[PDB]
């Protein structure tokens, strides 16, 4: 039930592949942030 | 595997490059690329097509000149040169020493002897 997660540590319940998924988007998200920043502050 | 040591320097000029160059890379999406790299050749082909009429004419221009210069018959040109002249294989000193040298004794066969490559300018930790 809801004990065995409430008493373990919890890195070692959550798998890899939600943590690759997180980054996925993460960096597909921010990844055209040096050429917006350089046409905006170039007039 | 054969990198000459010196295209290996770290120096205050490279580690500006080196953003340039990770932004074309990195930073600018492979289909706007692709876009740029189609109108880059076809506007060197445009370049070219202009520099071969240019060598021509100036192959007529020298089989002119030679004629003063030999006073008489002498009306070739040299192939030599010509075939030189499109590979870039010219000084613009060597150019116009043998511009002299037609002008003044014909003698079309007579080439200056060919220019040798630039070699990789360093100064310091700067660049
Ligand atoms: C005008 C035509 C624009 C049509 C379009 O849908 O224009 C939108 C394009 C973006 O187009 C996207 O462009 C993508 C380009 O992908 C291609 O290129 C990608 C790498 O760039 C991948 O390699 C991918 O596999 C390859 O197919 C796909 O075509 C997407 O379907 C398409 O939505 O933006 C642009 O014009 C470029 C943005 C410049 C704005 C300044
Ligand atoms: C204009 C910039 C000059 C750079 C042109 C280089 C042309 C060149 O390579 O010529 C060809 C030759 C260089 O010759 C090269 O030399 C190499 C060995 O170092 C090898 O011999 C190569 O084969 C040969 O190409 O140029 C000259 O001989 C010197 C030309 C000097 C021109 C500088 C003009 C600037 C002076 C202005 C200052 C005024 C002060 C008074
Ligand atoms: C602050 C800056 C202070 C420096 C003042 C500038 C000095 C004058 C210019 C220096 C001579 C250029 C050297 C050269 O052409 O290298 C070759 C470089 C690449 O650098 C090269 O790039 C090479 C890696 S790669 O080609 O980019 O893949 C690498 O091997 C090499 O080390 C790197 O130098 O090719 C370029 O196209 C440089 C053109 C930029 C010139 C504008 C100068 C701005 C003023």
């Amino acid at each position: 039930g809801f004990l065995v997660e409430w008493s373990s540590d919890f890195i070692t319940i959550i798998p890899e592949n939600v943590d690759i998924y997180i980054w996925n988007v993460f960096s597909k998200i921010y990844r055209t942030i040096p050429l917006s920043f350089i046409s905006t502050t170039l007039g | 595997t054969d990198i000459p040591w010196a295209e290996k320097r770290w120096t205050l000029f490279s580690t500006v490059w080196y953003l340039v160059q990770q932004l074309r890379f990195v930073g600018t999406p492979p289909a706007l690329r692709y876009v740029a790299f189609l109108g880059w050749r076809a506007l060197m082909f445009q370049v070219y097509a202009a520099h071969k009429a240019l060598v021509l004419w100036q192959c007529k221009l020298d089989a002119g000149l030679a004629r003063i210069g030999s006073g008489g018959a002498t009306a070739t040109f040299s192939k030599t040169m010509a075939l030189r002249r499109l590979h870039w294989r010219n000084s613009p000193l060597a150019e116009a020493l043998y511009a002299l040298n037609l002008y003044k004794t014909g003698r079309v066969h007579l080439l200056p002897p060919v220019a040798k490559p630039i070699p990789r300018p360093t100064f310091f930790w700067l660049f």
